[PDB]
RNA sequence: UAAAUUAUGGUCAAUUGUUAGUAUUCAUAUUAAUUUUUUUAAAUGUUUUAUCAUUUUAUAAAGGUUUAUUUUUGAAAGAUUUUUUGUAUAAAAUUUUAGGAAUAGUUAAUAAUAAUUUAUAAUUUUGAUUAGAUUGUUUUGUUAAUGC
C-alpha cells in the first residue's frame, strides 16, 4: 500500500522485516541481474527433450552410409546378428558420441544379448547426469567442426547454453544453493563471452542457437553506464574479432572506405560510385526522412498560392533577424556553443541557460 | 640529471626554436604573432620538439614510446589478430605475425 | 573571356569527338562535403575543396546559378536607399523564363521583393515569358536585371516610401506593409534596429560612378 | 626526380628556344618527351583521367 | 642567482655571467581552508568540500598528461592531434548522426605508466549506414553542428549480425537491462 | 608472517601460479602430518620440486 | 602498527631509483614533450630577462655591481660565484666550447635533418598549394 | 669489424659455384642431454612444429611438473612478468642453495640468462626447447651465491622503463672510476637482449629488464 | 551492514601481531561501544529507511513528535503519509506475532 | 530562443561570387540548403554516364537478370503501385508495368549491320563468365533517381551478392567494350549500376508529365525494403517489350 | 646461446640531524622562503586636422570560471599606369571537493523554417547538472632523483 519500510534500530545489528514484507521465496535473477520465475517455453520443451532421452538422429546413420559404404555394406549383410567385430566404431568416432544408450553402448552391439539387457542399457535407465551429458554430446556433435574439437566458439557456446539451462532448472526448483548461484553466474559469463565470438565468426549458427536455446538475456547488456561509452562492445574487440568479418563476401568492400586524397566519407564514395550502404531504418527514421524530403514541395506550395503567408512570415522573420541578441558575426557571437564556451557568464548574467553543459 | 639540467631557461635544456618552423612550415609563428588575443594567457601552441618524437612522423622502430605494450601495442595486436604476449619475441609486444599478414 | 570562351571551345570539341569512351566515374571524383577551414563553403561547379590536380573533363552545366538583381528598399535610419540585391537561383538550362520567374518567386526569402509581379531583362530589352534561357543566351554570366511593375515610377514621389525621417507617418501607415514593423518610436531595446548611414556620409551629394566634387 | 608532363616539357623547351642552346633541350628530349607518340588514327584522342 | 647562496647574494637585478633568470616564487606559504559551512550543511549534494583544493590543470597531481602515442598514432599519421579516431560506433539514434567512442592517451609520468581513456563523440554519417558496433574510422572536418566536428570516414567492420537483426526487424542491439546507478531502493514487484 | 594461513610464506620456487604460497587456491597444506620427507609441511614434496 | 605506512625492509638500489626516472616530467621537458600554451616565461624587458643571457656575453666589469667588479679582477670570484652551477655549491658548470663532443664540429651540413613526412588535411593541401602558386606568380604586390 | 677486413680476403677472382655437400652438415646439432637422469629431454629440432609457446604449451615431458604463468587479477595488483618471476626464482634458489632452477622461458628471460652466464653469474643454463621452462644451474662461492643481488627493473609489468643511453652511461661511472661491476640487462629496440655495456658501446638504450651483481 | 561492526580500530598492534587485536584495545573499544549502545538503547534511538527514499539519508523516527522522548527539543519534520506509516510500524514492532517468523521483542522498543 | 544564435545549418559562404561583392557592393541572397543537399536527401544514383555519341543513340541491346515467377519484389512492387494510384490518379501513366520488370545490368548500342554476329560473340563472353557462377541472391531495398529524377528504380543493394555480380558485369563490360569494340554506354572499364527501373519519364511524356518525377509520389518508399530474391538467368535482350511482354529474348544463360 | 681491444669515445647522479625498548613520510636541524630592514622609480596636459565636425592611435579595477577563450588584409608594414584574386570562427589531448546523482530555452537532422517542424533526442558514475575553492597547460623550492 506504500513503499515497504524496515524499522532499523541502531543499537541492534540490522533491521526488522517490512510490514508489507512482500516476498517469500527469494527471486532468482540472471547473470547480470533480472528475474525469471521460470524458463521460457523453449527451455521447458528442452527439458522434456532432455528427460525423455535424446535418440541419436539419423543424420549419423546416413552420413555413415554415404561416407563409409563398405562398413555399412558389412553391416547391411550383418543386420540383426550377434556381432563379434565392431563394424560401427567409425560410426561412433569417440566414447561420447554413443549417447543413444548407456555406458557408450552403441546400438548395433546389443543384438544377441537379452532384450532385458537391451532394456537395461537403453535410454530408459540413463541417470540424470547421463541424460544431461547425452544432450551435451549430441549438440557438441552438430555444432562442432571436426568431432574432436570441443573448443570452437559454437561448441563452447552451445555446451554452456545447455549447461546454464540445467543450472537454472536446478535453481528455480531449489532456491538456497548459492554456490550454485555463483555457478550459473560465472558459467553464463563465459557462455556470453563465447557467443560474443560466435556472432562474430558466423552469426547463422548464432541465431539458430539464440532461437533454440532462447538465451538472449545473457547477451542483453546490463548497465547503461558501460554501454554508453561502448564497453559492452569492446569485448569482441579485445578477443581479437574486430576483423573476423569477410566483407569481401557480405558487404561489398568498395564503398565502405573514404579516400585519402579527397577526405570524403564512406557514403560519399558510395555516392561517387552509386551504392547504397544504409541499415534498415525504423519507422521513425523513415518518417523523419520522408518529412525532410517534402520541405521543398512545401516551399513551392507555400510561396505560390499563399504569398500572403509567405510575406507574413517574411515580416515575422525579417524583424527577428534584427531584434534579439546579436546581429553581427564575431567569435563571441557564433562560437557554436555559447553556454559552455562562456562559463563565466551563466548564473549571473545569462539566465537563459540553467546549466553550463548540454553536450559532448 | 641535475638542477641546471632542469632549468629550462637555458636553451641546451630546451628544444630549439627552429623546430616549430620545421614542423609547421617556416615562418608560421609569425601569422600567430600578428593575431589578436595572442599573449593573454594563451599563445599558439609552439611545437618545438625533437623531431624523433612526433606522434605524426615516427614509428615503433623510432619512438621508444610507441612500443609500449601496456596499452598501445596490446590493443594494436588484439586488433590486428597478432599473438600479443607480455614478454614477447617481437620487441613491440607481438609474439608473431597475424594470419592476414602471414598470407598476404 | 580567355576562360569562358576556351572552355566552351573544348566543351564543344569533346562532343566533336565520338571516339571517346566515357568518364570513369569512380575516378571522376565529386566534391567533399567535409573539409578544413570552418564554414560550409561552396566552391565553383568545376572546383573541389581538396586538391584535384587533374584537368577533369569539361562537363555541361545542367542547372545554371542564375543571378537576378532585384531592388530592395533598405532603411538606413536616414532615408530609404536603393542597393543591389542579387538572388542567385540555381536554374536548369532548358527552362522557359516564365517558369524561371515562378522559380525565383519560390526561391526568395525576402518577400519585400515578390509583392507584385515583375519581369526580367538583360542590358535593357525584356525577355518574353514564352521562350527559354538559351533562347536568348542566358549563362550564369548574363548580366541580368529585374524590373518591377512600379520601376518606372521610383523617380516619382507618390508610392515612394514615407519615412519618419522626413515625412508624416499617419495611423494608417502604422498598419501597412513595412511600417507596421519598421519600429518608429524607440522601445527600451529599440526593438527592430536597422542600419544607419550618416546624412553626411557620401558628402554633399549622393553616390555616383563619376567624380562630382 | 619528377616527371615533366607534356605541359612542363613544352614549358622548358620554350626556355631552351629563347636561350638558344640546343643541348639544354636535347636532354629533355632524351629523358622525357620520347615516349610521346602522335595520335594514331584509330586510338581515342583525350584518353580519360585514369588514376 | 638561484645557484648562488643566500649570503653570497648581492644584486637581484642582473645575472652576471649566465644562467636562469627567474622569480623564486614562494611555494611555502601554508595555504588554508576557512570552514564556511557545517559538516551537515553543505550547499552541494554530491561532492562535499572539506579541505583545500589542489588547483590547476596540467598541474593537478597525480600528474596526468597528454600523450599522442596511442592506437591512433600507431595506425594513422596525423596533421593535428585528434584528427583520426577509431571506435565502436555506439549510439546513432539521432537521425544521420553517429556517436563514436574512441580513446586517447593519458600518461602518468610519476608512475611511468599510461591509461588511455574513453569519450563518446559526435560523428556525422550522411545516409545512416553505421549501426551500433561497427568498428569505424572517424575523421575531423569543418564542424557539422553544435557538437559534431567529425564524420564517419569509413567502416572497418560492419556489425553484420546487427544489420541482419534490423533486416529481420528486431533492435540491432538490445538495450541495457538497468539504468544509471541510483540511491533509492526502487522496489519493483511483478 | 604471523597470520595463520600465511605461514606458507613466499615460495617463488614452487610451480604454482603465484609466489605467495598462501594465495595458491590449489594444495592446502596439511600441517601436522606432512614433512616427514620434505623438511617442513610448507615446502613442496620431493616429487614436485 | 597495523595502520602505519610501509617501510622498505632494505634501502632500494639507488641505481634503480635513477633508472626509473628517464620518463618523468623533468625529462619530458628537456625532450620536448610540452606544447607551450602561454607566454611561458618572461622573455624580454620584464624584470626577468632571459634571452640576453641566452647567448654568451663576455664579462661586464663596468662598475661595482656589488663585488667591486671594475677594479677587482675576479678570477676566483667567477668560479665560485658567477659561472653558473649544477646546484648550490656544486662545481662550476662550464658550458664551454671545449666541453662539447668533437663529433659536433665534424658534421657536414644539414645531416641532422631527417626525412620528415608531414601530412596535412586535404583541404589544407589545397590551400597551401594555391598559396605557393599565388606567391610564385606574385609575392609582393609591385616590388 | 677490423678483425675481418683482412680475414675475408680469401675471395678468388672468379665468383665460383658453391659446392654441394652431404645431405646435411649445415643443420644445427642439438645440445647433448642425458635422457634418463634429466630435468627435461633436450627436445629435438626436427620437432620444431611440435613446440608451442610459453603461454600455450604443447604436451611434452609428462614425467615432469609444469611451471604456471603469472597473471594477476584486479587493478590493485602489480602485473608480474616472466622477467620478474625468473629473477625471484633465481633469488630464492640462491637463497636456498639449490643447484638447478626450472625458470620460466620467454625470449628475454633466456636473454637475461645468456648474458648472466656470459657475465659469470650462473654456472650454466639450458634451453630444452621446453615451450614453458628452462633450467639455470647456479654458481656458488665461499658458501655464498655469486648472484649477490638480482632485481627486476620493474616490480610491475605495466611500467616499462626505457633506459636513456646516458642513464646507462651513468652506471658504469662510479665517481670517476669506470665500473662494469653491476650488470644491467636491457632489451634494445632491435629485439636483442644485451647488457648495458654493449648497449652503451653502441649507444642504444633498451627496455629495462634486470639489474644484477 | 548499515551497522558499524568496529566502532574503532580495535586491530592496531604492531604489524604481525599474530591476532586480530590485543585484549587491552579490545576492552577500550568495547567500552566505547558500550557507551554507544547504551546511548542508543536509552535515548530509545530509532532510525528508519523506507523504499524510494534516498536510502543513505536515514529517517530519524525517534526524532518524531509522536514518538519523541525529549520535551524541549524538536525532533524532525516528516511528511504526514510517511509519518503515519512509520510510527504505525513502530507501534507494530511493539509485539511479536505467533503465526509468523518471531522477533526479538525488547522493552526499549516501545 | 530554442537553438544556437548563428546556426551552422545556415553558416554558408559561396565562392562562385566574386571577392568583396557581398562585402560592400551587392547582396547575394538565395537558398543554399538545396544546392548543398546530399544524394541521400535527394536520390541521385550516380548512374554510369554515357559520353556524347553513345548518349545520342538509344539502348538497343541490354543485359538483364530475369526475375523468377512468384516473387517478393513483384508483390511489394504491386502494393507500391496500389498506393501510387490511391495517392494519385495522375501517376498511373508513368509507372512501368509489372511484366516489363527485369533487372538491368547493362545497356549497349549495337549496330544492325553487324547485329547477330556481334550478339554471338557477346553471348560467348556472357556464358564464359556466368558458367561457373552460382544462382544469384540479391537485395532490393530503397529506390533512387535516374535521369535526375526521370527514372525511379529499386536498386539492388550491394549487401548480398553485388561483389560477385559486379566482378561478372565489369568483366563482360570490359569484354564487350575493349575486346569486341561494341558500344556499352560508358568506358570499357566502368561498372554499370545494375538497376530495376520501376517507373520512368519518357521523352514522349516529358512535354506533358515533366522532366522529374514528383518526389512526393514515391518518396515514402525511397528507403523501403522491397525484398531479397534469387535469380538464375542472365539474358541479353533486344529492346522490344511488345513481343510477349518481356523484351525480346536475344539470349539466355542459366546459372 | 661468442668472449675481441685496434684500450677511460658520447662531458660530474649521489643522500653529513644526538637518537632514547620496538612498529611508523612526522617536534629540535639544513635549503628556499615568510617574520625583516626604502641601491627603482617616477610625474601631469595625448597628439595632430580643413573645425562647433573629422582623419590617426584596441585587452591591467573587479566581475568566478575545471568539457573554459578561439579567429583574417581589408587597417598598417606596403613599394605601381587602371578594374586583381582563392589562406579566418573549428577543434584535439589534460579538469578540482571524504563519504556521489540526477541535470535542462534542451541533441541531430532538415533550415539561410518551425515563439505549437520532425523524433525511441542529448549530459552523466569513464563521477553530470547545483553549490565550493581556484587565472589553464617552457619561468620556482627542496631533493642524487621519478617526485612533492
Amino acid at each position: 500500500e506504500h513503499p515497504s519500510i524496515w524499522l532499523w534500530y541502531p543499537w541492534r545489528m540490522n533491521p526488522e522485516p517490512p510490514t508489507p514484507g512482500m516476498p517469500q521465496r527469494r527471486a532468482l535473477k540472471n547473470l547480470h541481474g533480472a528475474v525469471f520465475t521460470d524458463l521460457t517455453p523453449v527451455q521447458k520443451k528442452r527439458q522434456e527433450q532432455m528427460l525423455y532421452g535424446i535418440n541419436i538422429p539419423e543424420t549419423r546413420q546416413m552420413k555413415f552410409e554415404q561416407e563409409h559404404p563398405l562398413l555399412a555394406s558389412a553391416l547391411r549383410q550383418l543386420d540383426g546378428q550377434p556381432k563379434g567385430f565392431p563394424f560401427w566404431y567409425k560410426k561412433y568416432p569417440t566414447r561420447r558420441h554413443a549417447y543413444g544408450n548407456r555406458f557408450s553402448i552403441p546400438d548395433e552391439m546389443l543384438e544377441g544379448y537379452g532384450e532385458e539387457m537391451k532394456k537395461a542399457l537403453s535410454k530408459e535407465m540413463m541417470s540424470i547426469q547421463e541424460k544431461q551429458f547425452a544432450q551435451e554430446a549430441m549438440y557438441m556433435e552438430r555444432y562442432a567442426e571436426h568431432d574432436f574439437d570441443t573448443t570452437s566458439p559454437a561448441v563452447l557456446a552451445v555446451k554452456r547454453a545447455l549447461k546454464c539451462r540445467v543450472l537454472r532448472n536446478h535453481l528455480l526448483t531449489n532456491p538456497h544453493n548459492n554456490i550454485i548461484k555463483a555457478v550459473l553466474a560465472n558459467t553464463e559469463k563465459k557462455l556470453s563471452h563465447a557467443l560474443r565470438k560466435l556472432r562474430k565468426v558466423d552469426f547463422k549458427k548464432y541465431w539458430e542457437i539464440i532461437r533454440d536455446h532462447d538465451v538472449q538475456d545473457v547477451l542483453q547488456p546490463s548497465n547503461l553506464v558501460t554501454y554508453r561509452q561502448g564497453a559492452y562492445w569492446k569485448y569482441d574487440w579485445n578477443a581479437g574479432l574486430a576483423i573476423s568479418t569477410n566483407l569481401a563476401d557480405v558487404l561489398d568492400p568498395r564503398g565502405l572506405n573514404g579516400c585519402v586524397e579527397t577526405g570524403r566519407s564512406r557514403s560519399e564514395v558510395a555516392r561517387d560510385l552509386g551504392l547504397s550502404y544504409t541499415r534498415p531504418l525504423q519507422e521513425n527514421e523513415k518518417k523523419q526522412l520522408s518529412h525532410q524530403a517534402l520541405y521543398y514541395e512545401r516551399l513551392a506550395k507555400f510561396k505560390m498560392e499563399q504569398p500572403e503567408a509567405a510575406r507574413a512570415l517574411e515580416r515575422e522573420r525579417f524583424v527577428r533577424k534584427f531584434s534579439g541578441m546579436f546581429a553581427k558575426m564575431d567569435i563571441k557571437s557564433g562560437a557554436p556553443d555559447f553556454p559552455s564556451t562562456y562559463r563565466k557568464l551563466l548564473g549571473t548574467k545569462v539566465v537563459r541557460w540553467a546549466s553550463k553543459r548540454h553536450g559532448p | 640529471s641535475f638542477k641546471y639540467a632542469t632549468k629550462l631557461q637555458h636553451d641546451e635544456m630546451r628544444q630549439p626554436f627552429y623546430i616549430h618552423e620545421k614542423r609547421h612550415g617556416i615562418f608560421s609563428n609569425e601569422k600567430n604573432i600578428r593575431k589578436s588575443r595572442r599573449g593573454l594567457p594563451f599563445i599558439t601552441p609552439l611545437y618545438t620538439r625533437h623531431m624523433n618524437l612526433w606522434e605524426t612522423d615516427t614509428d615503433a622502430s623510432k619512438n621508444r614510446f610507441f612500443r609500449g605494450y601496456v596499452f598501445g601495442q596490446r590493443e594494436l595486436h588484439q586488433l590486428l589478430g597478432r599473438p600479443h604476449g607480455f614478454e614477447a619475441n617481437n620487441t613491440d609486444g607481438s609474439n608473431d605475425i597475424s594470419a592476414y599478414e602471414m598470407t598476404t | 573571356g580567355q576562360y569562358e570562351r576556351e572552355a566552351f571551345e573544348a566543351r564543344r570539341r569533346l562532343e566533336e569527338s565520338k571516339n571517346y569512351p566515357g568518364p570513369i566515374r569512380s575516378a571522376t571524383p565529386g566534391d567533399t562535403r567535409f573539409y578544413a577551414g570552418s564554414l560550409e563553403s561552396i566552391l565553383q561547379d568545376n572546383d573541389r575543396h581538396y586538391w584535384r590536380a587533374v584537368i577533369d573533363d569539361p562537363q555541361v552545366q545542367y542547372v545554371i546559378p542564375l543571378r537576378i538583381r532585384f531592388k530592395l528598399f533598405t532603411w538606413v535610419t536616414t532615408g530609404w536607399e536603393q542597393r543591389l540585391h542579387i538572388v542567385q537561383t540555381m536554374a536548369p538550362r532548358d527552362i522557359t523564363i516564365a517558369r524561371l520567374i515562378e522559380l525565383v518567386t519560390i526561391e526568395n526569402q525576402s518577400p519585400y521583393l515578390c509583392s507584385s509581379t515583375f519581369t526580367l531583362a538583360v542590358d535593357g530589352k525584356e525577355l518574353d515569358p514564352d521562350k527559354s534561357l538559351s533562347d536568348y543566351g542566358i549563362t550564369e554570366h548574363s548580366r541580368i536585371d529585374a524590373i518591377e511593375k512600379l520601376d518606372h515610377l521610383l523617380h516619382k514621389d507618390s508610392e515612394r516610401p514615407l519615412d519618419w525621417t522626413v515625412d508624416e507617418m499617419t495611423t494608417e501607415c502604422l498598419k501597412r506593409s513595412p511600417y507596421k514593423e519598421m519600429g518608429m518610436q524607440p522601445q527600451p531595446n529599440l526593438a527592430p534596429r536597422y542600419e544607419a548611414r550618416p546624412k553626411g556620409y557620401f558628402g554633399r551629394n549622393n553616390y555616383s560612378g563619376m567624380k562630382q566634387e | 626526380q619528377t616527371w615533366p608532363c607534356t605541359s612542363t616539357i613544352c614549358a622548358y623547351l620554350d626556355v631552351c628556344v629563347e636561350a638558344g642552346e640546343k643541348t639544354w633541350a636535347m636532354e629533355a628530349w632524351n629523358r622525357y618527351c620520347t615516349e610521346l607518340k602522335f595520335l594514331q588514327p584509330g586510338e581515342v584522342d583525350p584518353k580519360p583521367v585514369s588514376r | 642567482p638561484w645557484w648562488n647562496f643566500q649570503t653570497e647574494h648581492r644584486q637581484r637585478c642582473v645575472m652576471m655571467y649566465g644562467g636562469s633568470r627567474a622569480k623564486n616564487t614562494h611555494n611555502a606559504n601554508h595555504r588554508v581552508f576557512i570552514k564556511k559551512y557545517k559538516r551537515n550543511a553543505f550547499p552541494n549534494r554530491t561532492r562535499h568540500h572539506w579541505a583545500v583544493s589542489m588547483t590547476g590543470v596540467l598541474g593537478q597531481r597525480p600528474r596526468r598528461m597528454p600523450w599522442p602515442y596511442d592506437l591512433t598514432s600507431l595506425i594513422f599519421n596525423q596533421p593535428r592531434q585528434g584528427s583520426d579516431k577509431i571506435g565502436y560506433v555506439v549510439g546513432t539514434s539521432m537521425l544521420k548522426t553517429a556517436v563514436v567512442a574512441a580513446n586517447h592517451m593519458v600518461y602518468y609520468p610519476k608512475f611511468n605508466q599510461r591509461v588511455s581513456r574513453t569519450s563518446r563523440f559526435f560523428a556525422h554519417d550522411e545516409d545512416l549506414a553505421c549501426v551500433e558496433g561497427d568498428l569505424v574510422h572517424i575523421k575531423q572536418c569543418r564542424k557539422i553542428s553544435k557538437y559534431k566536428h567529425y564524420y564517419v570516414f569509413s567502416i572497418l567492420e560492419p556489425n553484420i549480425e546487427g544489420r541482419e537483426r534490423l533486416k529481420l526487424g528486431l533492435k540491432a542491439v538490445p538495450p541495457p537491462l538497468f539504468g544509471y546507478p541510483v540511491s533509492r531502493r526502487i522496489v519493483k514487484l511483478n | 608472517a604471523n597470520h595463520p594461513n600465511r605461514q606458507s610464506g613466499i615460495q617463488f620456487l614452487t610451480h604454482y601460479n603465484t609466489h605467495q604460497r598462501f594465495r595458491v587456491n590449489k594444495d592446502y597444506i596439511d600441517y601436522m602430518h606432512w614433512g616427514k620427507e620434505q623438511g617442513q609441511a610448507r615446502l613442496p614434496h620431493r616429487h614436485q620440486r | 602498527h597495523r595502520s602505519g605506512k610501509a617501510r622498505a625492509f632494505v634501502f632500494r638500489d639507488p641505481t634503480l631509483k635513477m633508472m626509473r626516472a628517464g620518463s618523468g616530467y623533468q625529462q619530458l621537458r628537456r625532450m620536448g614533450m610540452p606544447i607551450q600554451v602561454s607566454k611561458g616565461w618572461r622573455k624580454v624587458d620584464h624584470f626577468h630577462a632571459n634571452n640576453q643571457y641566452q647567448h654568451a656575453w663576455p664579462l661586464l666589469s663596468h662598475d661595482d655591481l656589488g663585488n667591486s667588479d671594475q677594479s677587482n679582477n675576479t678570477r676566483n670570484i667567477m668560479y665560485s660565484m658567477y659561472l653558473p652551477k649544477r646546484n648550490k655549491g656544486t662545481a662550476p658548470w662550464f658550458r664551454g666550447a671545449d666541453t662539447y663532443s668533437v663529433k659536433y664540429c665534424e658534421q657536414g651540413r644539414y645531416e641532422y635533418q631527417r626525412y620528415l613526412m608531414i601530412n596535412r588535411f586535404p583541404s589544407e593541401y589545397r590551400k597551401h598549394f594555391m598559396n605557393f602558386l599565388s606567391n610564385i606568380r606574385s609575392s609582393s604586390g609591385p616590388a | 669489424t677490423r678483425l675481418e677486413r683482412n680475414k675475408a680476403n680469401g675471395g678468388e677472382a672468379l665468383p665460383q659455384r658453391r659446392l654441394v655437400d652431404l645431405p646435411g652438415v649445415e643443420r644445427r646439432r642439438d645440445l647433448p642431454a642425458d635422457p634418463i637422469t634429466r630435468l627435461f629431454f633436450q627436445h629435438k629440432g626436427d620437432h620444431a612444429l611440435y613446440y608451442g609457446t610459453y603461454d600455450n604449451p604443447s604436451l611434452q615431458d609428462e614425467d615432469r611438473i609444469q611451471i604456471e604463468k603469472r597473471e594477476p587479477r584486479y587493478w590493485t595488483y602489480n602485473v608480474f612478468t616472466p622477467v620478474y618471476d625468473f629473477c625471484h626464482r633465481i633469488r630464492e634458489a640462491t637463497e636456498q642453495r639449490k643447484r638447478f632452477v626450472i625458470v620460466p622461458s620467454t625470449v628475454e628471460t633466456r636473454g637475461c640468462a645468456r648474458v648472466m652466464l656470459g657475465h659469470g653469474l650462473v654456472a650454466g643454463f639450458r634451453d630444452f626447447h621446453n615451450d614453458r621452462a628452462f633450467a639455470v644451474e647456479l654458481k656458488y662461492f665461499q658458501g655464498d651465491s655469486t648472484i649477490n643481488v638480482i632485481e627486476p627493473c620493474a616490480y610491475d609489468g605495466k611500467t616499462e622503463f626505457e633506459w636513456s643511453p646516458k642513464m646507462m652511461r651513468r652506471l658504469m661511472n662510479t665517481h670517476g672510476i669506470h665500473n662494469r661491476l653491476v650488470v644491467y640487462i636491457c632489451r634494445t629496440a632491435d629485439n636483442r637482449v644485451i647488457d648495458h655495456i654493449q648497449a652503451v658501446k653502441e649507444n642504444v638504450g633498451g627496455r629495462g629488464l634486470i639489474m644484477v651483481h | 551492514r548499515w551497522a558499524a561492526k568496529f566502532y574503532g580500530r580495535v586491530t592496531f598492534g604492531p604489524r604481525n601481531y599474530p591476532y586480530p587485536s590485543s585484549r587491552w584495545l579490545a576492552r577500550r573499544f568495547k567500552m566505547k561501544k558500550h557507551r554507544i549502545i547504551k546511548r542508543f538503547r536509552f535515548r530509545r534511538y530509532k532510525l528508519a529507511a523506507v523504499a524510494n527514499l534516498p536510502f543513505a539519508k536515514m529517517i530519524r523516527v525517534g526524532l518524531l513528535p509522536e514518538l519523541k522522548s525529549s520535551k524541549t527539543k524538536k525532533g524532525d519534520d516528516v511528511e504526514a503519509d510517511l509519518s503515519g506509516r512509520l510510527v504505525s510500524a513502530v507501534r507494530s514492532s511493539g509485539g511479536k506475532k505467533k503465526g509468523n517468523r518471531g522477533r526479538p521483542k525488547s522493552k526499549y522498543q516501545i | 530562443e530554442r537553438g544556437l544564435y548563428f546556426p551552422i545549418n545556415h553558416r554558408i559562404v559561396d565562392r562562385r561570387i566574386a571577392s568583396g561583392v557581398t562585402v560592400e557592393e551587392a547582396d547575394v541572397q538565395s537558398r543554399y540548403r538545396r544546392e548543398l543537399r546530399t544524394s541521400f536527401a535527394t536520390g541521385e544514383t550516380r548512374q554510369t554516364i554515357p559520353p556524347a555519341w553513345s548518349a545520342c543513340e538509344r539502348p538497343t541491346h541490354f543485359l538483364s537478370l530475369r526475375l523468377p515467377v512468384r516473387n517478393v519484389l513483384r508483390t511489394r512492387v504491386n502494393e507500391m503501385h496500389n498506393q501510387i494510384l490511391f495517392s494519385h490518379q495522375q501517376h498511373a501513366p508513368l509507372l512501368v508495368p509489372l511484366e516489363k520488370l527485369h533487372i538491368t545490368l547493362g545497356v549497349m548500342a549495337i549496330s544492325e549491320r553487324e547485329e547477330t554476329e556481334r550478339l554471338a560473340s557477346i553471348y560467348d563472353c556472357v556464358s564464359e563468365v556466368f558458367s561457373v557462377i552460382h544462382p544469384l541472391q540479391l537485395r532490393f531495398r530503397g529506390l533512387g533517381t535516374f535521369g535526375f529524377g526521370r527514372v525511379l528504380f529499386i536498386r539492388v543493394v550491394p549487401e548480398a551478392d553485388f561483389g560477385i555480380l559486379e566482378t561478372a558485369v565489369s568483366k563482360i563490360r570490359r569484354r564487350v567494350g575493349g575486346e569486341l569494340k561494341v558500344d556499352m554506354k560508358g568506358n570499357p572499364h566502368d561498372s554499370y549500376v545494375p538497376h530495376v527501373t520501376i517507373a520512368k519519364i519518357r521523352s514522349k511524356q516529358q512535354t506533358q508529365f515533366g522532366s522529374k518525377i514528383p518526389i512526393s509520389m514515391w518518396v515514402e518508399y525511397q528507403h523501403h525494403d522491397f525484398g531479397d530474391v534469387t535469380f538464375s538467368q542472365v539474358d541479353i535482350c533486344s529492346m522490344r517489350g511488345s513481343k510477349d511482354g518481356y523484351y525480346h529474348t536475344e539470349g539466355s544463360v542459366h546459372l
